[PDB]
């Protein structure tokens, strides 16, 4: 209990915010998704 | 008696549904190019 | 039978510490168990701190190299 205990403390100190970073790890998705479907148009625009 | 079942599968459902949603975009992504060749 | 009596006391006096101990320990089960269900959600989502920042940086050059296709397309796109 208390060993599993310390490893999670030691995890979260290791990481940034939880709301944060679960804010940038959502984002991260969106943020890549996005350059994607802009880089596939743009090639299929010159393409054409 | 089933909990830690269901948590190991929420883990491996999470982890399957986030590279199933990564690899169907980017494989989608190949599609407009590789579409000419089935029948041309 | 005092000293009996007394030694029935001493073991009664011991159960009650093995039980408050107990009952700290169930306290600090709460804790734990926020704990682990932050932890497990943080793996969800992403040992598990390494990973995380792979993530981030793997994003991060994602990100750039996206930018620089986009504008290498952008000026083919300007040549053609």
């Amino acid at each position: 209990s208390a060993e599993k205990k310390k490893r999670i403390t030691k995890g979260s100190w290791n990481v940034g915010y939880n709301k944060a970073m679960a804010q940038n790890v959502a984002a991260e998705k969106v943020e890549m998704y996005g350059q994607a479907f802009k880089r596939i148009q743009d090639a299929t625009g010159i393409e054409d | 008696k089933a909990y830690l079942r269901w948590r190991g599968l929420d883990v491996q459902i999470t982890d399957a549904a986030n590279e199933s949603k990564d690899n169907v975009k980017y494989l989608a992504t190949l599609e407009k190019s590789m579409e000419p060749m089935y029948q041309g | 039978q005092l000293e009996r009596e007394r030694q029935e006391r001493e073991l009664q006096a011991k159960l009650k510490m093995e039980q408050d101990s107990y009952e700290m320990r169930v306290a600090a089960l709460a804790p734990k168990v926020e704990a682990m269900e932050h932890s497990w959600n943080r793996i969800r989502t992403i040992a598990d701190t390494p990973e995380e920042v792979l993530a981030y940086w793997e994003g991060l050059k994602a990100k750039e190299e996206q930018m620089r296709s986009l504008v290498s397309l952008a000026e083919q796109r300007e040549s053609s």
